[PDB]
């Protein structure tokens, strides 16, 4: 999957994931006072469910609200670069805080040194790590690319800076603390949450689905896993993390709401509360 | 920059009403109005600004066409504040004296 | 458009638009972009106008951009000097008033020399005493160091014409003579003096 | 931690935690109506987030909600045992219910015999224990300090009372079932819910240091798995689970709401819905 | 710390500089005018220590001043391209002077030349190393990095420029007098006043991890010294000893200012004279 994420696109996310929002709650307050008639659920919901109050939309249907969505999805992750760097832009516009993140970390991602003297596999939320030959105490054995934050529970022969059982840092890296002979075993667990939110999987499955379909050369379906670590990896360099929280929410948030407006059930309390 | 400079005239120590409107050769209006409010915002002299915020807030109706944003002409707002761009409260520690008024 | 004159249409003049699906967007940035001060001119002070000149290469048409705020350059090694990039900037400050502002397509001039280097000189040699104006540096460095056919001669070359070329136009598009005349150029044929061009009297 | 638990700590703690609630609501209800202006949200809040009918805070600004929440909080959990007359308490039986617990149990904790009979390691979720020496079926292997509730996934080689796969007591004690010989492994796996909230993790840790910069000779640092664990070690024997269920709430939102204050992100559903 | 200080430091760092002493001014005034009552401390100064009024500054509160340090902070020293047009940044022709550093030099940074022949090692107030081998009279032996200015005491087996007890030049270098053998020591003891300020170390403790939670990938906690010494070697070459002085001002003046906002304390007089 391959995207350009250009320097304005906290300002666009702001107002995409404020689209979201205002889409789900209308479908809170429809859902709300649907009464059993012949007119299906569906219909009723496509008739009413988009006059929202909200500039940027040229269309009081379901449809404006699309492809309003499609529109800031490209300008944000796909066109390029727009305008100079220096173009000032955050002066005027300031942004929300976008809730935090909530997806718990099972397949924690980490990158092993190299010199092919470790072994690794995976688990439901640990890592173990088997030493092909002998190693010296005090040295790298791991260390984490996907940002994670939380408690440590289970450390087994390896150490990790901690200070009363919360990591110091979103990037640790774990070293050994004993000498270890040939074909021995170091264990990792970790009570923390990865970069994404963790609620409405189903509807995150078809809207990914929805927009690979338009934009066919440039993102293909997959798990939300492998497209949240894609969209961090992606992040230009020279940018804050209070920015890139933002993106990130828009970037989930619109394969959501595209797979909400197809099957007609609730929203997660992420989308709606922001 | 002509209601700024009417109004510093009075309260500049040395510079007269021609000479702050000499200034417009050396700098923009934009520029020249930034100083000269600047100047009016200082310890010496607090002189609040009127300014204005945009407004977002729409009763939903069917209509057809777009919508839009637009300035309030009234400086209040939402809540019935005052909004100044520099201070809430006037205080200046001179009289205005220009060409003898 | 025909309102744009037939100015907007030379070959010295590029136009840009930026994706159909993304218009809808690139409107509502430089909404916050007039929202912002991000303009320059040639009566306002250096010392902050210099930041807000940034020329980039085009590599495609397909850009966004602001009326007052976008300077274009050919790709190209060659490296202009600091009276030809004056002459630019004088030039594409004063072709904006002819810019045509209902039709979504906008059209720039392109220089065909490098002006990044020269942009950045003066940004790291600008200071908070100075009160050097654009116009003030495009005087002192075009005005009254240059006589105004070697002026005309090295403003052709930043916009790929020939000085034969441009003259002749400005015969045709009474714009152009406007524009000229704007940058304190005077084109009187009538005598046979030595110089077709020559300074306009200033105060 | 060093900290007394006063006979009057779920009064305090049931004025506290509508407290926290109703700060959180003012908090959504001025996210909602934000301008996005020239602004940031920072000023907005400072300017209109007060709360200003409640007896007991002294100041229209957030601060007055800050200052009343470090009252509260040292009256009941620190060791001046002060009875704050300033905040209007008429009952000390009335105490509206909290929420239930939603904290999955991950590092479960477990004591063992005292015999020095089993090795104790850690996982996920479950709990294996290597014997040391040979042992008989029918007796006591470890046995669980923390309550759980939930139900049980994953018995092998050792028993627990339970109905229909549900945990049956609070408190489950693991025996062996089988004679087993020759340092063999039992495991213990169970999908049930501890104590605590596990929403809103990012906010605890945050405000967990503005009020230990302030307590600091009684709180330090920690994760909140720890801080849960000692805070009901030192709950007082006559508590029935009523009035610990309103304490540890409280306990808990104090320093969620804290943190939360600090970074405007929204607010956990057991703390708005209260 | 990576940052790199552009030309238009001095126009920035003039205004946070009065913005700071204007908040310096305004917590003593209203540290004067506090009467002990229902109200805390921090809720009288949120109501009106907050109030100031400059172009650029859009709040009577706290909040407010904090926004705009962090924005001035941000254009002024930190890698983006960032720069505020809404101060009073227009008219910045002329720079008030800041006031002189005070800060004793306890530590001075020195560099021995080449070829391994010194060992060096400090102490509170002197420096000394020991030949490894024969060295020749009248050579450099080691020079200072760190600008110093004040009076020599106590210089033993060397020489340095300085007439009347005053050190003749602001980066003194110490050569060797005589002809000496290995292992001899040679000594330099300064009573000088090295860049930056000495009060208010306490503040900044507080208020570099303040503003280093911000830029969490620009700038990392550590003492004031090596913060100093690192502004002092990414000022550029171009830049005179009048605009480095502001700028190295404002480089201290803004963390003790955040700290200051934390702990509602007294100012440093440096701040508050400025």
């Amino acid at each position: 999957m391959n995207l350009e994420i250009n320097n304005f696109a906290p300002a666009i996310s702001s107002i995409g994931s404020q689209l979201c929002s205002l889409s789900a709650q209308k479908l809170l307050t429809c859902r709300k006072q649907y009464g059993n008639g012949a007119k299906s659920f569906e219909e009723f919901y496509a008739e009413i469910g988009g006059i929202i109050g909200m500039m940027g939309i040229n269309s009081q249907t379901p449809s404006g609200i699309r492809e309003a969505i499609y529109r800031l999805y490209q300008s944000a992750f796909l066109f390029g670069d727009i305008f100079p760097e220096s173009f000032g832009i955050q002066n005027t516009q300031n942004i929300k805080p976008p809730p935090g993140f909530t997806a718990p970390a099972k397949k924690l991602e980490v990158v092993l040194p190299q010199g092919g003297a470790f072994d690794l596999i995976y688990n439901n939320g640990e890592i173990r790590v088997t030493t092909t030959r002998n190693v010296q105490a005090g040295d790298l054995v791991c260390t984490v690319t996907f940002p994670i934050q939380g408690s440590v529970i289970a450390t087994r022969n390896c150490h990790v800076n901690e200070i009363g059982g919360q990591l110091t840092t979103t990037r640790p890296e774990i070293i050994a603390s004993v000498p270890m002979p040939a074909r021995t075993v170091i264990v990792a667990s970790f009570d923390a949450i990865e970069i994404g939110y963790g609620e409405g999987d189903d509807l995150f499955a078809i809207g990914i689905a929805i927009l690979s379909n338009r934009f066919n050369g440039q993102i293909t379906p997959m798990s939300r896993h492998n497209y949240m670590t894609q969209m961090f990896a992606n992040l230009p360099a020279n940018m804050s993390e209070r920015d890139s929280s933002a993106v990130l929410h828009f970037a989930q948030a619109a394969p959501v709401v595209l797979g909400m407006m197809e099957r007609l059930t609730g929203a997660p309390k992420w989308v709606l509360d922001y | 920059f002509i209601i700024a400079a009417v109004i510093w005239a009075g309260f500049s120590a040395d510079d007269s009403y021609a000479d702050i409107m000499r200034r417009s050769a050396r700098a923009s209006d934009r520029q020249n109005y930034d100083i000269i409010k600047a100047a009016l915002s200082s310890r010496k002299f607090k002189l609040p600004r009127a300014s204005t915020t945009l407004f977002d807030e729409n009763e939903p109706v069917v209509r057809r066409y777009q919508i839009g944003r637009v300035y309030a002409p009234f400086p209040v707002d939402r809540y019935g504040s005052p909004v100044y761009s520099n201070c809430t409260k006037v205080e200046l520690a001179s009289d205005y004296n220009a060409e003898g008024f | 458009m025909n309102w744009s004159k037939a100015i907007n249409f030379q070959p010295f003049m590029l136009e840009t638009r930026p994706p159909l699906t993304t218009i809808p967007i690139m409107d509502q940035l430089v909404e916050i972009g007039e929202r912002s001060n991000q303009k320059w001119s040639m009566t306002d002070r250096l010392f902050f106008a210099i930041r807000k000149i940034n020329p980039i290469f085009v590599t495609s048409s397909q850009i966004p951009s602001k009326f007052d705020y976008t300077i274009l350059q050919m790709p190209t090694q060659l490296i202009a000097s600091l009276k030809e990039t004056l002459l630019f900037l004088a030039f594409s400050y004063y072709l904006r008033e002819y810019q045509d502002k209902v039709g979504q397509m906008k059209f720039y001039p392109v220089a065909m020399k490098n002006m990044i280097p020269i942009v950045n000189y003066l940004k790291d040699r600008v200071h908070n005493n100075f009160d050097t104006t654009l116009e003030q540096a495009y005087r002192q460095n075009v005005v009254h160091t240059l006589s105004a056919s070697d002026a005309f001669d090295l403003l052709s070359g930043m916009i790929a014409t020939t000085r034969l070329d441009l003259i002749q136009r400005t015969r045709i598009c009474p714009e152009l003579l406007n524009v000229l005349n704007k940058m304190s150029f005077i084109l009187i044929y009538a005598p046979n003096r030595p110089s077709i061009l020559s300074w306009k009297n200033q105060s």
